[PDB]
């Protein structure tokens, strides 16, 4: 059955950077998109970004000028990098695997999140 | 773009609970909602698709509608097993940016 | 030279009458066409996907979602019957001939003009044409067949059909592969189905260059370019239909009594009762010998679903069906699946001088009688007790299903082994003439878009662009569009299109249906006061021929 | 041919379509459909048919019993996920002569299904009949769909 | 090997209705002859043919 | 099938197809026919049933 | 004449199968080169010196001082593999051939086209272009190689890639004779480093014009310049890598003990003690005959001092190196010394519709295992006291002169007779292809910059120029630029290069590496939305052989 | 007897290869452990029309 797992979770200073990871199995990683999730502290999910089998990424508007995401294919594997962090990017992010098939440049029309890891909490303080 | 929910509902066991999600033309109008559950501290688990399909193993309590710009999940001979926080979820084919809801609480009675 | 002509405007037709009842008919076209520069000198990966218009439930036919290579190049497609035959030419072919063979096909390009446009700066603008004695013209065939095929008769899209007016050529495309789905639906469905591009498949990526694959010619004002003759290896087509279903293939039964007084009531009667009669029927469980019931030879023509889409890995699309439908010839307006629905422009026969986006249409009603009347079909249980009662008959006004608007006719098929169909016939002017044999390991019996299917290979494509004319800025390193100076070509299209019909021969002591004018059509075929013209439609399989 | 796009894009995106610009009753082309003006990908006419669809899952009799109506093409979608492999991909059960890993104990057989590359099979959840009318937005009574019993 | 066909299926043309003929006969009417059916000719003849 | 208690799918059902192998028809003594003419149209029938 | 055309435009690719399993691989290019005409008619000697940079105390590997003469010609330079092979060729070549040999390479100049600007006087400025029938492109082709050689590929300055896409050539200039001494340096050396340039010496002064030392042919827009077949006489280049180090040459020792059962941990065992053990070693002081320690034929590779610079009359350069880095396939973020880096921009590669300076990079990682590892040596006494004791090793870890940064490794030279390697794999599409011979007495064995060297000599730089346009003001005893009318051509470049190549055989259970398309590269081989295209670097050397 | 394909298009195709996936099933395990894996035979795309 489909699993993830994350990690690089960790506490950093009100204006730092980090790297989260995560690693999926059970499926045809290349032909389903993989996406980035988080939730505040006692507030609802936030999507934060997206990247599809080629390299195609999308960004949410909170994070589309700071933040970072990528792939490998022959590793399994989803990175997303994060850049001029603030307090309000706090939040538990959870890796998810979607239910539709895409591929190139023209994802993003259809997306639901089928198949969910345990989630890596990122805390942004002095 | 941001979807609206109420932020709880109530039920009864063995009654039916309804949850109610409000978008735009742009959101939900075109791609319909797809429905989460998630229990404290877990993560979250997909109920209902945008077409009303289930993923396997999901009784047929669960069950989900598009209409206009507003879409709802029905929950259907409510049991013990549904206390839980639910979240309406769609993706914006002009921007390309997916949107989730802000949650509702359900409270069993 | 600069001011020699490189060729000769001929649109004439010959009709040479050869030994044996067989004439030699050559048709030339001649054309004057014009083609402006592309808007970009790249190949662009273009994707539509029109969600709004499919989002709608119940409008999932209405799907365009497909992935295109948008090439620099044009296409000079002459592969339709108005750019070589005008009515007195079709009229000729469909009332003295009986079957039509295609030869041979070459085309040239002769007296090419290329010229450059340039606007001053008053206030109110002004502009000059210049001729450009050195710019070029380049000019591909594809005479290997390389580049997908893409007949320009399906979009409307060949050359004009007057020898008058000038013509363009279509900007040339080809598709991409894509992946898509589509679940249907209809106006009440719960939920928004499932419509999703899924993108690309990397094993299927074809992405196809002119200048990769074809030798290009560079030709200025001087130079002239000729294909040379292209020889067909076709079918011959039968300008000649058929009229007889099941219930007229035969010996008819002895009528023991014939009317005494000629009257519209007064019948022949067979004078055996039914199930005390001679023959031959595929029942072998009832002695009931009929019309309906009595054994025939084989079958003319198969039920098919009709309306059906079927959907592969790029979408739903239509059931194809290579007959039309019965009672169309007495009922226009139950003219439906099977029939051709042709819209096209003031090129192709619309009338000239009309305003406005909206095109001509009309809907191909053949002469052939191998279609089907479903309101007139039933199943029955094998017993066969007669008369039928309701449990044991399906009807076509039956509800398959569960819906009141579909019956089992909608969904069945009787295509078999004893099945005996006719090739399309043509369509005059905006039919396509030859059509590419598919690739596949096993081909189809018949295209329903050509008469005529080219078995081993026919003939390449024509493709031309204006060469880029650059200004003194180039710089290929830059990320903006190519600067050049705006040119256009003019040149000269002449073609000659051969083929070998046979005259017909009178069988029967009736005539025989025939094309002509009458006070209705009469103004149909010239011009007007403005002068406008138009093309209407004429009928191919005018003849009657014995089927069996 | 591909219809003409008279809009093409200026960016590069996933957002970034190209549009065909005429109103689909108002297009020009050759439909198989002589009662209605809509000319679009699903309804315009093609040269043929690549493949065709039969029953699947289709047991017939005969003198000596049932056996599966065979087929010659693949499933549709079957290589996007391989768990859909069905009716018409072949599937090849094998011991350790003749492929399998030859220091494996037990009786249980290699197999596998083979997915071809090939794009003539169908995706039959996609296809549906609709009334000759053809009258848009199809209704619930003019439509047969994969979803109705 | 064979195939099947919809039987006692009667189509309409121009002309009327007319049984879709099939190319092989019934199976099990060897054993019992009652069950012959679609697809099994039969011939109904005068004293000239038998 | 249609809501008939006596017609099944069986009734309207079609399994021709590419992979579909069957024999011409056997003479029949003595009221079969022997010969029979090709249908004129274009694309002929694989046989004829009499 | 004005309006004739002088060629034709030939883009493909032929592969034409002979016997015993060689193919004939024609390729043809096709180019649309534009041409301005020069800054100035006159030659210059112009010298660089960027003191700023290299005056901050180790920044002397960043020295561009030097001095070249900047000639008013320009270099139609086709030298580089992405001009004649698209990816879809270069995938056919390098899966299914083994060796390669370079036949051939003719080109001509066709269609020639020279135009004049000129501004109007309104005040809202506004340019037109003219044809000027009787301007003339100088052509010199240097059959002789009388002028220096500089190929363009090592700027990334060749013609382009894409044959849609019109392209430029380079303006030609060569190295002049200059001294120069910078005496290296580090942050926190005192004082200022010994920073000058002093010169041309005058025993080594060589100014060469191409009037004086080729013919130059004066086209006109009705003329073409042909340069005729030259046949080359270089060695095979092989399109197969070897994996063999020292370690993995000969028999390797027999297993007493070999694995009872499958995982990763079950290894086999010698089961001889190592000093009891049969064999041959070259270390006649001790009995251990171990992997690392058993004679082998020869060596595989060799150490050099890696970012070694060295200063001859001219300045600092670094020292080349034959093979790549060890280890380097792994992990990509060791590719060091050795590994090429081409950094090339939109013509040559980099996705042309992005904007901005920067240029697109990579590194090449050759698949062959010639390389070193360098933290993984060590040396220690002669004695080969075992285990080695501190002061009788030597370390990478360990220090030289003091420096913490610098080991012994990086001054380390094991070049000697018994050294085998392998000449440089092509690098797709930004390589060199053929380089000329050095004219020394001793020749280097291989060159580091394409696969083809050429033996005697092989063919002749191809040079084009603007002819002078003067207005009616000339004046040549002004010291003042010559008034010019603003001219410049638009001319069509065809090339062949003719290779001869093997096709390979299957000589292992295991398949073998290939080139293949897949949903990670998909879109690096299609246009975009926009036209945007790109071409990615792709290996050559993919199928391995034994080295022995 | 087989016909050498040829390069049609400016992209290349899917071509069959090892890679650090499929590695081991073409080599024996270390006690003599053989399989052979499916392959796919029509890797290249042609053009139905």
């Amino acid at each position: 059955e489909v699993q993830l797992v994350e990690s690089g979770g960790d506490l950093v200073k009100p204006a730092g950077s980090l790297r989260l990871s995560c690693v999926a199995s059970g499926f045809t990683f290349s032909s389903y998109g993989m996406n980035w999730v988080r939730q505040a502290p006692g507030k609802g999910l936030q999507w934060v970004a997206g990247v599809n089998s080629g390299g195609f990424t999308g960004y949410a508007d909170a994070v589309k000028g700071r933040f970072t995401i990528s792939r490998d294919n022959a590793k399994n594997t989803v990175y997303l990098q994060m850049n001029s962090l603030t307090a309000e990017d706090t939040a538990v992010y959870y890796c998810a695997k979607d239910r539709y098939y895409c591929t190139g440049d023209y994802c993003f029309n259809l997306i639901a999140f089928g198949y969910w890891g345990q989630g890596t909490l990122v805390t942004v303080s002095s | 773009s941001v979807l609206t929910q109420p932020t709880s509902v109530s039920g009864s066991l063995g009654q039916r609970v309804t949850i109610s999600c409000s978008g735009s033309t742009n959101n939900i109008g075109i791609v319909g909602a797809s429905w989460y559950q998630q229990l404290p501290g877990k993560a979250p688990k997909l109920l209902v698709y945008s077409d009303g399909n289930r993923p396997s193993g999901v009784p047929d309590r669960f069950s989900g509608s598009n209409s206009g710009n507003s879409a709802t999940l029905t929950i259907t001979g409510l049991q013990a097993e549904d206390e839980a926080d639910y979240y309406c979820q769609s993706v914006d084919p002009t921007l390309g940016v997916v949107v989730f809801g802000g949650g509702t609480h359900l409270t069993v009675l | 030279g600069v001011g020699i002509s490189t060729g000769t405007f001929n649109n004439q037709t010959e009709f040479k009458f050869l030994e044996n009842g067989w004439v030699y008919i050559t048709a030339n076209s001649s054309r004057l066409v014009h083609l402006n520069m592309p808007e970009s000198e790249n190949y662009r990966r273009v994707v539509v996907n029109n969600l709004d218009k499919t989002a709608v439930n119940g409008n999932m036919a209405l799907d365009d979602t497909h992935a295109e290579i948008v090439t620099p190049w044009s296409l000079v497609d002459a592969n339709a019957w108005g750019v070589w035959f005008n009515p007195g030419d079709w009229q000729l072919i469909v009332n003295t001939m009986s079957e039509l063979h295609l030869v041979s096909f070459e085309q040239e390009i002769f007296n090419v003009v290329l010229k450059t446009v340039s606007e001053s700066a008053t206030q109110p603008p002004t502009k000059v044409y210049n001729n450009d004695l050195t710019a070029s013209l380049m000019v591909a065939l594809d005479s290997n067949n390389t580049m997908p095929f893409t007949p320009a008769a399906m979009r409307s899209e060949t050359l004009g059909f007057y020898p008058w007016k000038p013509t363009i050529p279509t900007p040339w495309r080809y598709y991409f592969q894509w992946d898509r789905t589509l679940i249907p639906s209809h106006t009440g469905t719960s939920g928004t189905p499932t419509n999703i591009y899924h993108g690309t498949d990397p094993d299927d990526v074809q992405f196809y260059t002119i200048e990769n694959s074809v030798p290009v010619h560079l030709l200025r004002t001087g130079d002239e370019f000729a294909t040379g003759t292209f020889f067909f290896d076709c079918k011959p087509c039968r300008l000649t239909h058929t009229w007889q279903t099941n219930r007229a293939l035969g010996l008819p039964p002895f009528l023991n009594s014939l009317p005494q007084s000629e009257g519209g009531t007064n019948f022949g009667y067979i004078g055996v009762q039914q199930d005390k009669r001679r023959g031959v029927t595929q029942m072998g469980n009832t002695n009931y010998i009929t019309e309906a019931t009595i054994m025939r030879p084989a079958e003319v023509g198969y039920s098919a679903p009709y309306y059906s889409f079927e959907a592969s890995t790029q979408g739903p699309f239509k059931t194809p069906i290579a007959a039309g439908r019965g009672g169309a010839q007495t009922d226009e307006n139950q003219a439906a699946d099977g029939d051709p629905r042709y819209a096209f422009g003031r090129q192709h026969g619309q009338k000239t001088t009309t305003t406005g986006e909206t095109p001509e249409r009309f809907t191909y009603i053949a002469h052939q009688d191998t279609g089907r009347y479903p309101e007139g079909d039933w199943i029955q249980n094998i017993n066969f007790n007669l008369p039928v009662t309701d449990d044991n008959v399906l009807l076509p006004t039956d509800p398959i299903g569960g819906k009141t608007g579909i019956n089992y006719t909608n969904i069945f098929n009787t295509y078999g082994p004893l099945t005996a169909l006719n090739n399309v016939p043509p369509v005059y002017p905006n039919g396509q003439i030859w059509d590419k044999e598919f690739d596949t390991d096993l081909k189809p019996r018949l295209h329903v878009n050509a008469p005529f299917v080219c078995q081993n290979n026919c003939p390449g494509q024509l493709f031309v662009k204006v060469a880029p004319n650059l200004t003194n800025q180039y710089d290929p390193d830059a990320s903006a569009n190519m600067s050049r100076i705006v040119t256009y070509s003019d040149f000269w299209w002449k073609g000659k299109l051969v083929f070998k019909a046979k005259l017909r021969a009178s069988h029967t002591w009736n005539p025989i249906q025939q094309m002509s004018i009458n006070v209705d059509n009469q103004f149909n075929y010239v011009p007007s006061n403005i002068g406008g013209m138009k093309i209407v439609y004429e009928k191919s399989q005018l003849a009657p021929r014995k089927l069996y």
